[PDB]
C-alpha cells in the first residue's frame, strides 16, 4: 500500500542527499585520488 | 554537464563581536561536448 | 472572597516556525577538445 | 616576586541572595496587580442584579534586558587570563552597581512591546537603526512615584495600593534634627515595617551603605537616658547591630553593601527578586586578535509593593 506521493518525496529527499554527498566526496577524496593515480605512473609532472 | 569547483562550503568572514557574518564559496562551470549538437530556435522577423 | 479562577491564561508560549518551503575540477579554467 | 596583590572588593551579597532564572526572550513579563478591595458594607435585599462583576483583571508588567561588553585588547607571564579574570570581576561589580541603581527601562516600545505589525519596519536593509536597550533598576520596580527622565526621583513618595492603603516608598523625615543631618530618623524604618506589614511583603533583609551604619550603631544608645549599654567586667566593646524587630513582630536582618547609592536604603527579600539571564558570559571575538565578553541580563520583581525603598534627605 505504498503511495506514489511517498515515493516522490523519497525520490526528492534522496536526490538532494546524493547531490550533497557528491559535492562533498568529490573535493574530499577524488580531487586527491586523481592526482595520486597520475603520480602512480609519473604522468602528472609535465 | 555541470562542472563544479567548490560546494557551498559554509564559511565565515570575520567577527567584530556580536556582529556575526557568514560567506559561501559556490563556484561552477558549464561545458558542452559539441557546439553543433544542441539546437535552439527563437522567434524573430517581427514587423 | 470572590474566587473565580477562570482567567489565568499564563500561556507564555513562543513562536513555532510554520514557514513555507519552495525547494570536481581543481583549476579555475577548464577546456575540452572537439 | 612571583605573585600580584589585588584588593578585589567582591561582596556581591545581592546577586547571591536573589538567585537567577533563565528565559528565552529579550523581554519577559508577568502579571499581578492586587486582590479586590473590601468595599465595607456588603448587605443585600435578596437579589443580585449584578453588573458583570467588578473583576478588573490584573495588569501586565514587563522589563527589558541590557548588554555589557567590557572588551579586552591585547597588543605575570600569560597576561591574557589575568586581564580576563580582572574584567570578569569588574563586570560583576558593574552588574551589582547597576541592578541597585535607579535606572528606568527606556526603549522605543512602552506598553505595546509586541507591535508585530510594525516592530520598527525601517530596520532591515540598513541595519544601522540600533537603539540602546536599558533595563529596569531596583528603585524603579519598587512602586516608584516618578522618575527624573531616566532616574527615579528621590524626593517623591509612591502611590497607594488599592488592596490596602500602604505607601511603600516614602520621603524620609528625620524629625530629630532641624533638617541639618542627613540620617534616618529613629522611627523612620519602623514606618516602612508598618507599611510592609499592611501590604504583606514579609521581607526580612535590609541592605545599607557603610556611610549609614553609624546611624543604626548609635541607635542602640541615646541622650535622653532611656537606652545605654553595660559592661559587667567584660573585655569587649561590641559596637554593631545586625537584627531589628518592629512592634509588629517582623524580624529584619541587616547586611552592608558598598555598591549602593549613599542617598538611599533598600528593603530586599530573597524570593521577591529574581535575576533573569539570556546570554551567559562568553569569551569570544568579533566577526571575520581581540577578546571580549557579552552578558545579556535583566531584572525581575514579583510585586512592586512587596519590597521597600527609602530616600535620605531633607525636605525642601
Amino acid at each position: 500500500k505504498y503511495s506514489e506521493e511517498v515515493l516522490d518525496e523519497l525520490r526528492v529527499d534522496l536526490q538532494r542527499r546524493f547531490n550533497y554527498a557528491q559535492g562533498y566526496v568529490d573535493m574530499a577524496v577524488k580531487g586527491y585520488a586523481r592526482e595520486a593515480w597520475e603520480y602512480f605512473y609519473g604522468n602528472l609532472p609535465a | 554537464t555541470q562542472m563544479v569547483l567548490r560546494a557551498p562550503k559554509r564559511t565565515e568572514l570575520a567577527k567584530d563581536g556580536s556582529y556575526e557574518k557568514w560567506m559561501i564559496e559556490m563556484e561552477v562551470g558549464l561545458r558542452h561536448r559539441n557546439p553543433y549538437a544542441s539546437g535552439v530556435l527563437f522567434t524573430a522577423a517581427g514587423k | 472572597t470572590l474566587f473565580v479562577s477562570y482567567d489565568q491564561n499564563g500561556k507564555k508560549l513562543s513562536f513555532a516556525n510554520w514557514i513555507s518551503v519552495l525547494s570536481s575540477i581543481n583549476q579555475t579554467i577548464f577546456s575540452w577538445q572537439t | 616576586a612571583n605573585w600580584i596583590s589585588v584588593l578585589s572588593p567582591q561582596d556581591t551579597p545581592f546577586v547571591s541572595m536573589t538567585g537567577k532564572e533563565s528565559i528565552n526572550q529579550t523581554i519577559f513579563s508577568w502579571q499581578t496587580d492586587a486582590l479586590a478591595s473590601v468595599d465595607g458594607n456588603n448587605a443585600h435585599v435578596e437579589g443580585s442584579r449584578a453588573e458583570d462583576g467588578e473583576m478588573k483583571p490584573t495588569v501586565i508588567k514587563s522589563n527589558v534586558t541590557q548588554i555589557l561588553r567590557k572588551v579586552v585588547r591585547v597588543s605575570r607571564g600569560r597576561e591574557l587570563m589575568y586581564q580576563l579574570e580582572k574584567k570578569g570581576k569588574e563586570i560583576k561589580r558593574d552588574l551589582e552597581k547597576i541592578l541597585l541603581s535607579g535606572q528606568a527601562r527606556t526603549d522605543v516600545l512602552a506598553d505595546q512591546y509586541l507591535t508585530n505589525s510594525a516592530a520598527d519596519p525601517a530596520v532591515a536593509g540598513l541595519n544601522d537603526t540600533h537603539a540602546a536597550r536599558k533595563t529596569g533598576a531596583f528603585q524603579f520596580l519598587c512602586a516608584h512615584g516618578g522618575l527624573a527622565g531616566g532616574v527615579v526621583d528621590k524626593t517623591k513618595n509612591g502611590p497607594a495600593d488599592p488592596d490596602t492603603g500602604a505607601v511603600t516608598v516614602k520621603v524620609a523625615q528625620n524629625a530629630s534634627n532641624p533638617t541639618t543631618n542627613i540620617g534616618f530618623d529613629e522611627a523612620d524604618i519602623f514606618d516602612m515595617t508598618l507599611q510592609l506589614y499592611t501590604a504583606g511583603s514579609e521581607a526580612d533583609i535590609i541592605m545599607i551603605n557603610p556611610a549609614h551604619a553609624k546611624i543604626f550603631a548609635g541607635l542602640q544608645e541615646n541622650t535622653q537616658g532611656s537606652r545605654k549599654r553595660i559592661f559587667e567586667n567584660t573585655k569587649q566593646f561590641i559596637y554593631e547591630v545586625n537584627s531589628i524587630t518592629d512592634p509588629l513582630g517582623q524580624s529584619y536582618k541587616i547586611i552592608v553593601n558598598r555598591w549602593m547609592p549613599t542617598d538611599a536604603v533598600y528593603f530586599f527579600r530573597s524570593a521577591d527578586w529574581t535575576q533573569m539571564v539570556l546570554r551567559a558570559p562568553k569569551r569570544t571575538e568579533l566577526a571575520k586578535e581581540k577578546w571580549m565578553i557579552e552578558m545579556e541580563v535583566g531584572l525581575r520583581h514579583r510585586n512592586p509593593y512587596a519590597s521597600g525603598v527609602l530616600f535620605t534627605a531633607a525636605g525642601k
